[PDB]
RNA sequence: AUGUUGGAACAAUGUAGGUAAGGGAAGUCGGCAAGCCGGAUCCGUAACUUCGGGAUAAGGAUUGGCUCUAAGGGCUCAGCC
RNA sequence: AAGCGUUUACUUUGAAAAAAUUAGAGUGUUCAAAGCAGGCCGCCUGGAUACCGCAGCUAGGAAUAAUGGAAUAGGACCGCG
RNA sequence: UACCUGGUUGAUCCUGCCAGUAGCAUAUGCUUGUCUCAAAGAUUAAGCCAUGCAUGUCUAAGUACGCACGGCCGGUACAGUGAAACUGCGAAUGGCUCAUUAAAUCAGUUAUGGUUCCUUUGGUCGCUCGACUUGGAUAACUGUGGUAAUUCUAGAGCUAAUACAUGCCGACGGGCGCUGACCCCCUUCGCGGGGGGGAUGCGUGCAUUUAUCAGUGGUGACUCUAGAUAACCUCGGGCCGAUCGCACGCGGCGGCGACGACCCAUUCGAACGUCUGCCCUAUCAACUUUCGAUGGUAGUCGCCGUGCCUACCAUGGUGACCACGGGUGACGGGGAAUCAGGGUUCGAUUCCGGAGAGGGAGCCUGAGAAACGGCUACCACAUCCAAGGAAGGCAGCAGGCG
């Protein structure tokens, strides 16, 4: 090519968006922002395809510019905004707040959070950066360059930031036994405690995660995101709670739900 | 074919012309194109000569020295109003605008006036007063958060060195057993 | 134009590559700067990413450094004596990185005569007529004289470095790359570094 | 011994002409559990492409092979043998790839047939992209 | 002392040397005669062959002057020839 | 709890492993090719799952197939001067 | 469903091939009532193209004196629309085709600690010691025109910037050091030792470059980031608001914004490498090189690593495990047909990545092109001409010829 890509094919869209292929040849190309293209979910998909308020793309265009959608403390009027992990999309008209949390599968789950829960979110830091005048810096998953952080926050800890002020409240130390959120891969959407850390110099470190039901599994540290200390989470949890119980009993639960109600 | 300023010939030549060159109208940004231009020295191979009379002679031609074609537009910028009427830098120049009367059939007699550019208005002064609030906001915020961090850096300092004395006391206690 | 491409030449084993595309814009190469001695004539050129590179063509001064005394000063370059890459860059006096050039000594000599205030250069027989350094040699405070007298513990200089101070022409090596940033900074040859090219310059003369 | 070229080769990081009244030789660790050799620390070789006294960083894959040629100066040629599985005929085939690996002169006694351990880094030359990390002695060869 | 004499003229035919616009062997039994190439350095060199040759095959480039640089040695590491 | 403990091929496991396509779960497009929906007097839900060989990483095993140990001992341990 | 049949003989059993048998396209012949999906100028010609269309774009918030419309509460300037034009952005995406190309593209895996970055997001940007807003061009317009003719423009009056250059009051009242006038105290016969203060000026924001020195925070490992000293501040100079719109509440301050930039991370690309994988061919066995061939040193250039290139050196590097070379009716892969099991054939073709716009070559702008629905030349084809000159690239959707 001779420059950056601007279009996006419907076939080339990621599988967790669950967009049907019979509608259009193209897919909503996400705009650049604090999250990457693949694991984010555009605001047009969250409204038209997830919540079904809107039918067509022009209908999404009008609603976003009525200034009724407030993503994580700032109103964005772009239909293809890269809404990443746990962006607190707050809707003022109906008094309803959405935080983008993964389901037990790889898809984003439509999770309604309480308004007092909407003021804070958990961000995973990436590096401790020294500024031009001996200024410590932290860079979160959504590229929040927070100067003067708490000095005990390390490379892969998570900070409970506050949305209306843009500053942190607490932080969770990366240690074994703490709760975790597997953000990526085949174990995408899993919730479990951390049981073992394996060191690999040069290569990628892999961390074993014990599930709440005792289904221990491994995951590299790049797709690992702690969510709380011990067995106590710091946010609300969707139904399923990230277990990935095997497909033999989703056959059982789906069959039992139909016959019980009739 | 138009003739080009400073080409030092009398015939016709072809030249690459970019933006800023005469006898060329670019369409794309940085567009370059060859243009056939005539020489600058005038000979008997010309059709039309554009002539500009600098000093008027004592004789009066009926075509040009008699026909008065006035200005087309009035001065628009605020500072250019001051130099036209030899005003000062303190008085108001808004009433000294060069406006024109408008009269034609089918419409009422109206009057149109230009917008005075680069004129001091309370909106710009408020905007100037708005950006100095950000400078007061910035300088206070850097001093507030650095002092909070310096207090925070003192907060961690008492606990870090207190726990240092636990290892040193352990280093003596383990060696005593 | 002249390009920087690896696919235009042979394989490791010796086979010949066959091109599958024409010349790309990111493989671009430009003609050399080849800056000389003269008044400052530096041409700025736009490079990849919308940045600027300073193509120097004539340079006269440079911020050379004297690292033993932890001092650096701007001095005018006069001559080019040695270049390790090619001998035609000495005859045609061209400045590139790692060139042995000649500079005047007065910017560094006055610093020795101000901060230490001792006679360097100054072949015996003639005294300073402006009398400014003579004033600076004497007339110290009594309490600062002891601090001044402790400056003479390290006021010794090597004979080879002192020898080029006699004629006023110091050998110095270019450290900055001139055709890119436009400057001609560097450092003065000292000790083992200085005595190496003195053998080579003598070998150049014979 | 050293300095046999047109220019003056030296370690760029250190300064060797400070005011006086040996050389403060620069050397760095390499990582991945690799122990820096004694000869690099105490020797007088200077080379910009040495993994310990030069400005090269070891990253990426770590491989191993057998040295076959040493007529080249400051760089050597190693041999790596492997078998490629063909899915049609359930057999293999002997295939070799002889890449060029830089040999820092810190490793002094290196013989043809020694099993060398290399490390990936930035491309040193047109074909050289690997540098010697340790030299394991060949099998036997007590004499 | 110009080959067993000199001086003055500069006609044709001569003998011996040369030069010729355009064509380039159409001249002539017949390229007869005349003409082209030419030394040296760096490339390159065919068919055939008795493998030794053909071969300086054929066909290309360069050559001046001046100012420098590098390399190739003897006598006690530097100096001197 | 952390680290080191002959190396592989081989075997088992885990991660990383675009979609579309392939096999395959559910779904009366009236059937089917298809498609991802849909059903109940706002709710209930789905849009699974499988491999990705061959190549590369990590973790259990020590049968088979390789290489090597000390016999001019610069051999292995224990204190050492 | 893992399957056979006929044919050599006077007749037999074999080997053996030929021909039947069933799939899958490609074309073609005959014929055809309904409905739902769906391919369709790839194979020979990446051959040539008449004509039509395919990339343009304004919000309350960059310029509004075009009555071209239009409100009257005007003299406190433009009510408010509004063609045009200056400016900003996109035009480097998408679409078509598969000509070139055989460790090359490409596929799996890793690295950029070897790099550049539009846009978006989050942070910085009174820190520097000297203005209630600087300047003059120009487009639109009036008017003179030329050429057969261009999306050709020439001249004369003008008139604006979120176009172009320029730059400060303030924060700013003082702090830190270095020159350090000069002064004070103790002790010593006495020079001498120590404790200190100190007018004055200079330098002191980040950014670029050179030299030197100790370890706030990390990496598997830095010559990392930060810190200190000494200077430098690219005139073909790095910034540090000389913008616009809505409510407006109290000498001047406040709320909601858009735009604008320096720098850092972020998204996004692009680019080189790392290990493995590719059709046939020996009537291709030696190939590569001082015209770079493989390495070392020092430099140039490049966004950076690098013989990418240059200068000086060594003679090196690949190959019978098929190097090199030739052909390819070869863009590669995910995949398609077909099979019990294994395999065979195909993949121009919707997704990814590469290449191109008739064949080369070179370049302007732009962050990103060696762009061709951009230019500059040559080659081949083709167009109008007044014979002076001008102008083109459908392997973009149609469509026409071959």
């Amino acid at each position: 090519a001779r420059g950056p890509k601007k279009h996006l094919k419907r076939v080339a869209a990621p599988k967790h968006w669950m967009l049907d292929k019979l509608t259009g040849v193209f897919a909503p190309r996400p705009s650049t922002g604090p999250h990457k293209l693949r694991e984010c979910l555009p605001l047009i998909i969250f409204l038209r395809n997830r919540l079904k308020y809107a039918l067509t793309g022009d209908e999404v265009k009008k609603i976003c510019m009525q200034r009724f959608i407030k993503i994580d403390g700032k109103v964005r009027t772009d239909i293809t905004y890269p809404a990443g992990f746990m962006d607190v999309i707050s809707i003022d008209k109906t008094g309803e707040n959405f935080r983008l949390i993964y389901d037990t599968k790889g898809r984003f789950a439509v999770h309604r959070i309480t308004p007092e829960e909407a003021k804070y979110k958990l961000c995973k830091v990436r590096k401790i950066f020294v500024g031009t005048k001996g200024i410590p810096h932290l860079v979160t998953h959504d590229a929040r360059t927070i100067r003067y952080p708490d000095p005990l926050i390390k490379v892969n800890d998570t900070i409970q930031i506050d949305l209306e002020t843009g500053k942190i409240t607490d932080f969770i130390k990366f240690d074994t036994g703490n709760l975790c959120m597997v953000t990526g891969g085949a174990n995408l959407g899993r919730i479990g405690v951390i049981t073992n850390r394996e060191r690999h110099p040069g290569s990628f470190d892999v961390v074993h995660v014990k599930d709440a039901n005792g289904n221990s599994f491994a995951t590299r540290l790049s797709n690992i995101f702690v969510i709380g200390k011990g067995n106590k989470p710091w946010i609300s949890l969707p139904r399923g709670k990230g277990i990935r119980l095997t497909i033999a009993e989703e056959r059982d639960k789906r069959l039992a739900a139909k016959q019980s109600s009739g | 074919f138009p003739m080009k300023q400073g080409v030092l010939t009398h015939g016709r030549v072809r030249l690459l012309l970019s933006k800023g060159h005469s006898c060329y109208r670019p369409r794309r940004t940085g567009e370059r194109k060859r243009k056939s231009v005539r020489g600058c020295i005038v000979d008997a191979n010309l059709s039309v000569l554009n002539l500009v009379i600098v000093k008027k002679g004592e004789k009066d031609i009926p075509g040009l020295t008699d026909t008065t074609v006035p200005r087309r537009l009035g001065p628009k910028r605020a500072s250019r109003i001051r130099k036209l009427f030899n005003l000062s830098k303190e008085d108001d120049v808004r009433q000294y605008v060069v406006r024109k009367p408008l009269n034609k059939e089918g419409k009422k007699p109206r009057t149109k006036a230009p917008k005075i550019q680069r004129l001091v208005t309370p909106r710009v002064l408020q905007h100037k007063r708005r950006r100095i609030a950000l400078k007061k906001q910035r300088t206070k915020k850097n001093k507030e958060e650095a002092a909070e961090y310096a207090k925070l850096l003192a907060k961690r300092m008492k606990e870090a060195k207190e726990k240092r004395q636990e290892q040193i006391a352990k280093r003596r206690r383990l060696s005593s057993l | 134009g002249i390009s920087r491409d690896n696919w235009h030449k042979r394989r490791k084993t010796g086979g010949k590559r066959k091109p599958y595309h024409k010349k790309r814009k990111y493989e671009l190469g430009r003609p050399a700067a080849n800056t000389k001695i003269g008044p400052r004539r530096i041409h700025t050129v736009r490079v990849r990413g919308g940045n600027k590179k300073y193509r120097a063509l004539r340079l006269d001064v440079g911020n050379f450094s004297w690292g033993s005394e932890c001092c650096t000063r701007k001095t005018r370059i006069i001559d080019v004596v040695y270049n390790a890459s090619n001998n035609e860059l000495v005859r045609t006096k061209t400045l590139v990185k790692n060139c042995i050039v000649l500079i005047d000594s007065t910017p560094y000599r006055q610093w020795y005569e101000s901060h230490y205030a001792l006679p360097l250069g100054r072949k015996k027989g003639a005294k300073l007529t402006p009398e400014e350094e003579e004033i600076l040699n004497k007339k110290r405070s009594k309490k600062i004289q002891k601090k001044y007298d402790e400056r003479k513990k390290n006021a010794k200089i090597s004979s080879l470095l002192e020898e080029q101070f006699q004629q006023g022409k110091l050998l110095a090596c270019i450290a900055s790359r001139p055709g890119q940033c436009g400057r001609a900074d560097g450092y003065v040859l000292e000790g083992k570094e200085l005595e190496f090219y003195l053998r080579k310059i003598k070998a150049r003369k014979g | 011994d050293i300095q046999t070229e047109r220019a003056y080769q030296k370690q760029p990081t250190i300064f060797q002409n400070k005011k006086r009244v040996k050389l403060p030789r620069y050397y760095k660790n390499i990582g991945l559990g690799f122990k820096t050799p004694k000869e690099a620390i105490e020797g007088t070789y200077i080379d910009k492409k040495c993994p310990f006294t030069g400005n090269v960083s070891i990253r990426g894959r770590i491989l191993s092979g057998v040295v076959t040629k040493m007529k080249m100066q400051r760089t050597i040629v190693i041999r790596r043998d492997y078998l490629h599985y063909i899915r049609k005929y359930n057999r293999f085939e002997k295939r070799h790839k002889n890449m060029s690996v830089h040999l820092s002169p810190c490793f002094r006694d290196v013989q043809i047939g020694d099993i060398v351990t290399v490390g990936e880094c930035r491309p040193l030359s047109k074909t050289v992209r690997f540098n010697v990390l340790k030299v394991t002695k060949a099998a036997g060869t007590k004499k």
